[PDB]
RNA sequence: GACCGAUAGUGAACCAGUACCGUGAGGGAAAGGUGAAAAGCACCCCGGAAGGGGAGUGAAAUAGAACCUGAAACCGUGUGCUUACAAGUAGUCAGAGCCCGUUAAUGGGUGAUGGCGUGCCUUUUGUAGAAUGAACCGGCGAGUUACGAUUUGAUGCAAGGU
RNA sequence: UUAACUUGGGAGUCAGAACAUGGGUGAUAAGGUCCGUGUUCGAAAGGGAAACAGCCCAGACCACCAGCUAAGGUCCCAAAAU
RNA sequence: GACAAUGGUAGGAGAGCGUUCUAAGGGCGUUGAAGCAUGAUCGUAAGGACAUGUGGAGCGCUUAGAAGUGAGAAUGCCGGU
């Protein structure tokens, strides 16, 4: 019995998520939550903080207990982005695409 | 009254894609890259059914010919004899008998050295 | 419909040895790359390995007709520039004999993914002894 | 034993229980038939060995009579406006051998 | 009746749609040939 | 109305000659759809909030204002066969070994090894061409109508037709 | 042996190329250029000439895991005579 | 049932599939249409069905009529990646 906690349209981007997201996963509940309070870039407290609803929605509301728990998939998928341009110089103009991801953590319990 | 283009550029380009499946990289999923290589396909087929016929007989040939030097005669003195000697009929695709009865194909050789 | 095509597990290669004394280079070559090749059974399909092990011992007494001891060439490179070298077969039969033959009959041999397994199912002894007593060959008679 | 029968301009290597492509005849299927003409009729001991042997009739069983797959015939070439395109399902008939 | 008519035999006919294929024929030159002034738009020349 | 049905029909179904470009005359696009009825998600829980998961309204939220159906390109996560001694317009025909079980028929997926095999158009006496064109996928995108002319096919009468 | 003239409907083409063989021009030079007769490519796949529109054999209605032959070939790569 | 023919670019002639719309006769549809997705099916070719899934209200068939009637390329035009 598995529960789920999907973040979406977050800001950042969607290959340097699935950097993280690729480190921890068929890992224990314990340890990852304490591999991303360890690595330094910038997109291991928004992970963070979407791990710790798959804690808690699988805690609360299935009783489940929180010390067996296995990170089963996580994956990131692709969000909307948003077209904003760049003057470039000799009258010129580049578009420049800020993505946004979709991000799923999915625990179990090994049943 | 205007005749707008609806369903038949779907159906029209699966039918060719779908006869695409099991190719490389983007030969299976583009159309453009995987219709010109369904011409291809059958174009190399037409000229392998025709090609089958003619090298599976330079294959019956080499078993034959690897058959009579054991019994000490060449295979251009074994296709001489079975058209002189007999009236043995030409079959090459019988090197079946020199496969698997060895005793079955030994008669014959005494037959072509017989009236030759 | 009714043809054969043997298989991994359908056919055994057994052993052949072969003295190459008093005879000349490539009319010795020819029945070895047919034995490496496996045209003498019934039983022989393309793209499998038929065929026998052929062993070959007196390689230093293999002979030429005419100045091929003085005026066959063996030019290889090197793909650094300037770098061509060459070789006689008068020098290849006193200094490396095993190589000599080794060339002689590996040009001989098909289109090179299996004509690579083929080839190297062929010892090149240089006396008259080869430590492969373990695997029972027998004499050859070619014609 | 076995035996070579002649059936549709080419030769058959058949022994007995056994079913084979054969290109068409004219028979219903449940029906009976009967080759006339074989060539080298004997295994290891029995023999003849003859140019078209008299005496010795094989006898059949049809199975069923349909259609083989459709081999797509496509041919084009290049820098032109040519090609062609057709579909062919060659007509067979299945046997089962009952007799030497 | 009205729910099944039919026309005199051998009275009609198909009309000829150039351009829209490559086997029909009349396809990627429409029955002009190749270049020239009178497999251009509008040309061929007065008569007469 | 044998006229169009959101790249169509007005430039314009959205508060259009409006955002926006130009000193000026002047140029000028983009936009539509919850459900039958707002009954538009009370209350608990992780969160700073967004966004979630339960419980609830509903025929269905796998219709939650990114709101009907949801194609391909392109980015992902999972798994049966396979690949680290080989020179590949990537397919084809011959074929072992492995895992499966359909619209039931001399079946499907995968492919160790062998043979043949220098993409598609356009212009050329002749293109693998190191001559031209296309990044890919999706829509839109070219022999039409009028009034005459001439021949062919049909049909009505026929020294008369209209 | 099986075409050919006549009357009317509809287009295309007017840049040709090698090889063989009679000659001009050039240097008894060019894969040169300009004319006469024949073939193949143009608009033609297939086997051969190692590769190669024009050279030599031969004109594909589709299927078959049958057969006899042409140009060219028979030690081995590569079918057939060490 | 005999004997015959059937490579083909410019181009001439013939015979057909399909798409939207209208008229007439018949018919399926909330016990689920169109559309989309998967499949090992049928015809000499374009193309036709049928079987579960998603979908939520309109659609095919036989004969005839009329066309804004068929897209792989135009350094084609707008949108997406
Ligand atoms: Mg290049």
């Amino acid at each position: 019995m598995e529960a789920k906690a999907v973040a979406r349209t977050i800001r950042i981007a969607p290959r340097k998520v699935r950097l993280v997201l690729d480190l921890i996963r068929g890992k224990n509940a314990a340890e990852a939550i304490a591999i991303l309070k360890l690595t330094n870039k910038a997109s291991s407290p928004v992970i963070e903080k979407v791990l710790m609803s798959a804690l808690a929605n699988a805690e609360h509301n299935y009783d489940m207990n929180t010390d067996e728990l296995v990170v089963k998939e996580a994956y990131a998928n692709e969000g909307p982005t948003l077209k904003r341009f760049r003057p470039r110089a000799q009258g010129r103009a580049s578009a420049i695409n800020k993505r946004t991801s979709h991000i799923t953590i999915v625990v179990s319990d090994g049943k | 009254p205007r005749v707008k283009g609806g369903t038949v550029t779907r159906a029209r380009r699966k039918k060719t894609i779908k006869l695409a499946k099991g190719y490389f990289g983007s030969k299976h999923t583009l159309y453009k890259v995987a219709k010109q290589q369904v011409m291809k396909s059958g174009q190399y087929a037409f000229r392998d059914r025709r090609q089958r016929k003619r090298d599976f007989r330079k294959l019956w040939i080499t078993r034959i010919n690897a058959a009579a030097r054991q019994h000490e005669m060449s295979y251009s003195r074994l296709m001489n004899g079975l058209k002189k000697a007999g009236i043995d009929i030409n079959r090459k695709m019988l090197s079946e008998i020199a496969i698997s009865d060895e005793k079955a194909f030994a008669q014959l050789v005494t037959k072509a050295k017989d009236a030759l | 419909r009714q043809t054969f095509m043997a298989n991994e597990s359908n056919i055994e290669r057994k052993w052949y040895v072969i003295d190459a004394e008093g005879q000349t280079l490539g009319r010795l070559s020819s029945e070895v790359a047919s034995i490496l090749r496996g045209k003498n059974k019934v039983t022989y399909t393309p793209h499998v390995d038929t065929g026998d092990y052929v062993i070959v011992i007196n390689a230093s007494k293999i002979e030429f007709t005419g100045n091929k001891e003085t005026d066959k060439v063996y030019y290889r490179h090197s793909n650094h520039p300037g770098g061509i070298k060459s070789i006689t077969a008068g020098e290849l039969r006193r200094t490396n004999p095993e190589r000599l033959i080794e060339n002689s009959i590996k040009g001989m041999l098909p289109s090179t993914r299996l004509g690579e397994k083929q080839g190297k199912k062929l010892f090149v002894y240089g006396g008259a002894e080869h430590p492969h007593a373990a695997q029972q060959p027998e004499n050859y008679e070619l014609r | 034993m076995f035996a070579i029968i002649e059936t549709g301009g080419k030769q058959i290597k058949v022994e007995e229980g056994q079913e084979i492509f054969v290109e068409k005849l004219d028979v219903n299927e449940g029906d009976t038939f009967t080759f006339d003409k074989v060539l080298f009729v004997g295994g290891d001991s029995v023999k003849v060995g003859a140019p078209t042997v008299e005496g010795a009739t094989v006898t059949a069983t049809v199975n069923k009579q349909g259609r083989g797959k459709k081999i797509t015939v496509f041919t084009y070439k290049r820098r032109k406006n040519s090609k062609r395109k057709k579909g062919h399902r060659q007509p067979y008939t299945k046997l089962t051998i009952d007799k030497i | 009746k009205l729910h099944e008519l039919k026309p005199a035999e051998g009275s009609r006919k198909e009309r000829n749609r150039v351009g829209r294929g490559v086997a029909t024929g009349n396809g990627k030159t429409s029955g002009r040939g190749h270049k020239g002034q009178k497999a251009r738009s509008g040309g061929g020349v007065r008569p007469g």
